[PDB]
């Protein structure tokens, strides 16, 4: 939301100094002259910058800062002196930074100078190349700092590389003149023997390594995984790396960004990846709800190649319909709250299917109308208004 | 044994889940269509098309 708004119009400036922001058509000196979208993005950027301050100075020290502010205010709140002490209930920026420096011993003045006083987000364009001879991974990260909303980042940058030997984090120092970052790569001895490949968490899984390159061990790369800067990343992986990142990652933002990047690769391996995500309980439900729409877009792009039925129809009849009647939907029992959301989002994406003539097929429209006719809600303890409203959608 | 013995018969029962779902669905759709057409005809009405 904030990178869309700041690249759209100028930027949000937390803590201005009194104009400080002249790129935008109102004055930021008073709350009653702000645009309402600017007020919303102001609150949004403020809580993300506080998450960044928690990233630099750990969460228990952050809660100690907040407790110190509240305790000064509550010792202030019981005095009777007319504001000799009632102004300890008012916080400022300098007092907040001083309380942070009191509890932690680190000051955050570079982070405050970059993300508060400066009003911009950063844009990262990354591309990699694997050097087989020296066994290194040559990243190439360049910033677009000449756009109207952007600024230049010179700090450190975390990158997480999943190779066959596991998941390794690397810190890169991205100075102004930097372009190529050579990080080292590990072995490929988990392709010699079939062993399980260890993940970002402590677990390990069986991966189908037939799509991987023979010479490179690395399975996927993520630039800034923890969202530790206010950034927009445009990484150029290979399509099998996006499919491996969609399947076997233990991070929902990486699964979402792989869904978002698989729309450019309409190959049938990506259709298999999104269909395996859709069938998979123990995936987070908002990833499957995105995989519905991604599968609809991919299915629209590979017409005159699609083999069987329309996308997600057989999967809908496998998950939510009767075993004896495929075209009759099961009676509504909405007590699971994840297959309820997936059931009410799957025909909405299924209706974006189009034939070679650019018209929605009469197999999906008939399916949606049979979902509407055979709807029986006399048996669940929950209402049907949102599911029926999504059927109209 | 039409002459000394006898036994009763019953009507053919339709215990099929498919046709029972179809019967309940079509009866609900027909009664709600009849209700909404009756309530739109005996009151103030709007129309998506001109004089419809």
């Amino acid at each position: 939301k904030i990178v869309a708004y700041e690249l759209k119009t100028g930027g949000v400036l937390l803590h201005p100094i009194f104009n400080p922001a002249s790129h935008l058509h109102f004055s930021i000196k008073h709350p009653h002259t702000l645009s309402w979208e600017y007020y919303s993005m102001f609150q949004c950027k403020a809580h993300l910058v506080m998450r960044l301050i928690e990233n630099r100075i750990s969460m228990e020290f952050m809660l100690q800062v907040f407790n110190k502010l509240l305790s000064l205010a509550s010792t202030a709140s019981s005095q009777k002196f007319q504001s000799h002490m009632w102004s300890q209930m008012l916080v400022s920026t300098s007092g907040f930074l001083k309380s942070i420096s009191n509890v932690s011993g680190k000051d955050i003045q570079p982070l405050i100078k970059q993300w508060v006083d400066q009003s911009g987000v950063v844009k990262f364009y990354g591309s990699f190349a694997f050097n087989r001879k020296r066994n290194v991974l040559e990243l190439e990260i360049k910033q677009d700092y000449t756009s109207p909303g952007t600024q230049k980042y010179v700090g450190p940058l975390k990158v997480t590389v999943q190779e066959l030997d596991g998941s390794f984090n690397h810190t890169l120092q991205i100075e102004e003149n930097s372009l190529k970052h050579d990080i080292p790569c590990h072995s490929k001895s988990r392709r010699n023997k079939k062993k399980k490949i260890p993940l970002m968490n402590g677990e390990e899984v069986d991966m189908d390594l037939s799509a991987m390159d023979a010479d490179s061990p690395l399975l996927w790369i993520r630039i800034d995984p923890d969202m530790s800067v206010l950034r927009k990343v445009e990484f150029e992986q290979a399509d099998f790396m996006w499919q491996y990142q969609l399947r076997y990652e233990r991070d929902v933002v990486a699964q979402q960004e792989s869904i978002l990047a698989l729309e450019k690769f309409p190959t049938p391996a990506s259709r298999l990846a999104l269909t395996d995500i859709l069938e998979q309980e123990q995936c987070f439900y908002r990833v499957r709800m995105s995989a519905c729409f991604c599968l609809a877009k991919i299915a629209n792009s590979m017409v005159s190649t699609w083999t069987g039925p329309p996308a997600m129809k057989s999967l809908f009849t496998r998950m939510f319909c009767c075993k004896s009647c495929p075209n009759i939907v099961k009676t509504n029992n909405f007590m699971s709250f994840q297959s309820y959301f997936l059931q009410k989002t799957m025909p909405v994406a299924m209706a974006l299917l189009r034939d070679v003539h650019n018209l929605c097929p009469k197999e999906v429209l008939t399916f949606i109308l049979d979902l509407i006719k055979y709807n029986d809600n006399r048996k669940n303890k929950f209402s049907d208004n949102y599911y029926r409203a999504e059927m109209i959608d | 044994p039409h002459t000394y013995i006898k036994t009763p018969t019953y009507r053919e029962p339709v215990s099929d889940y498919q046709v029972l779902r179809e019967k309940a669905a079509s009866q609900r759709r027909d009664v709600e269509r009849a209700l909404t057409r009756f309530m739109a005809k005996t009151g103030e009405t709007q129309s998506l098309f001109k004089d419809d």
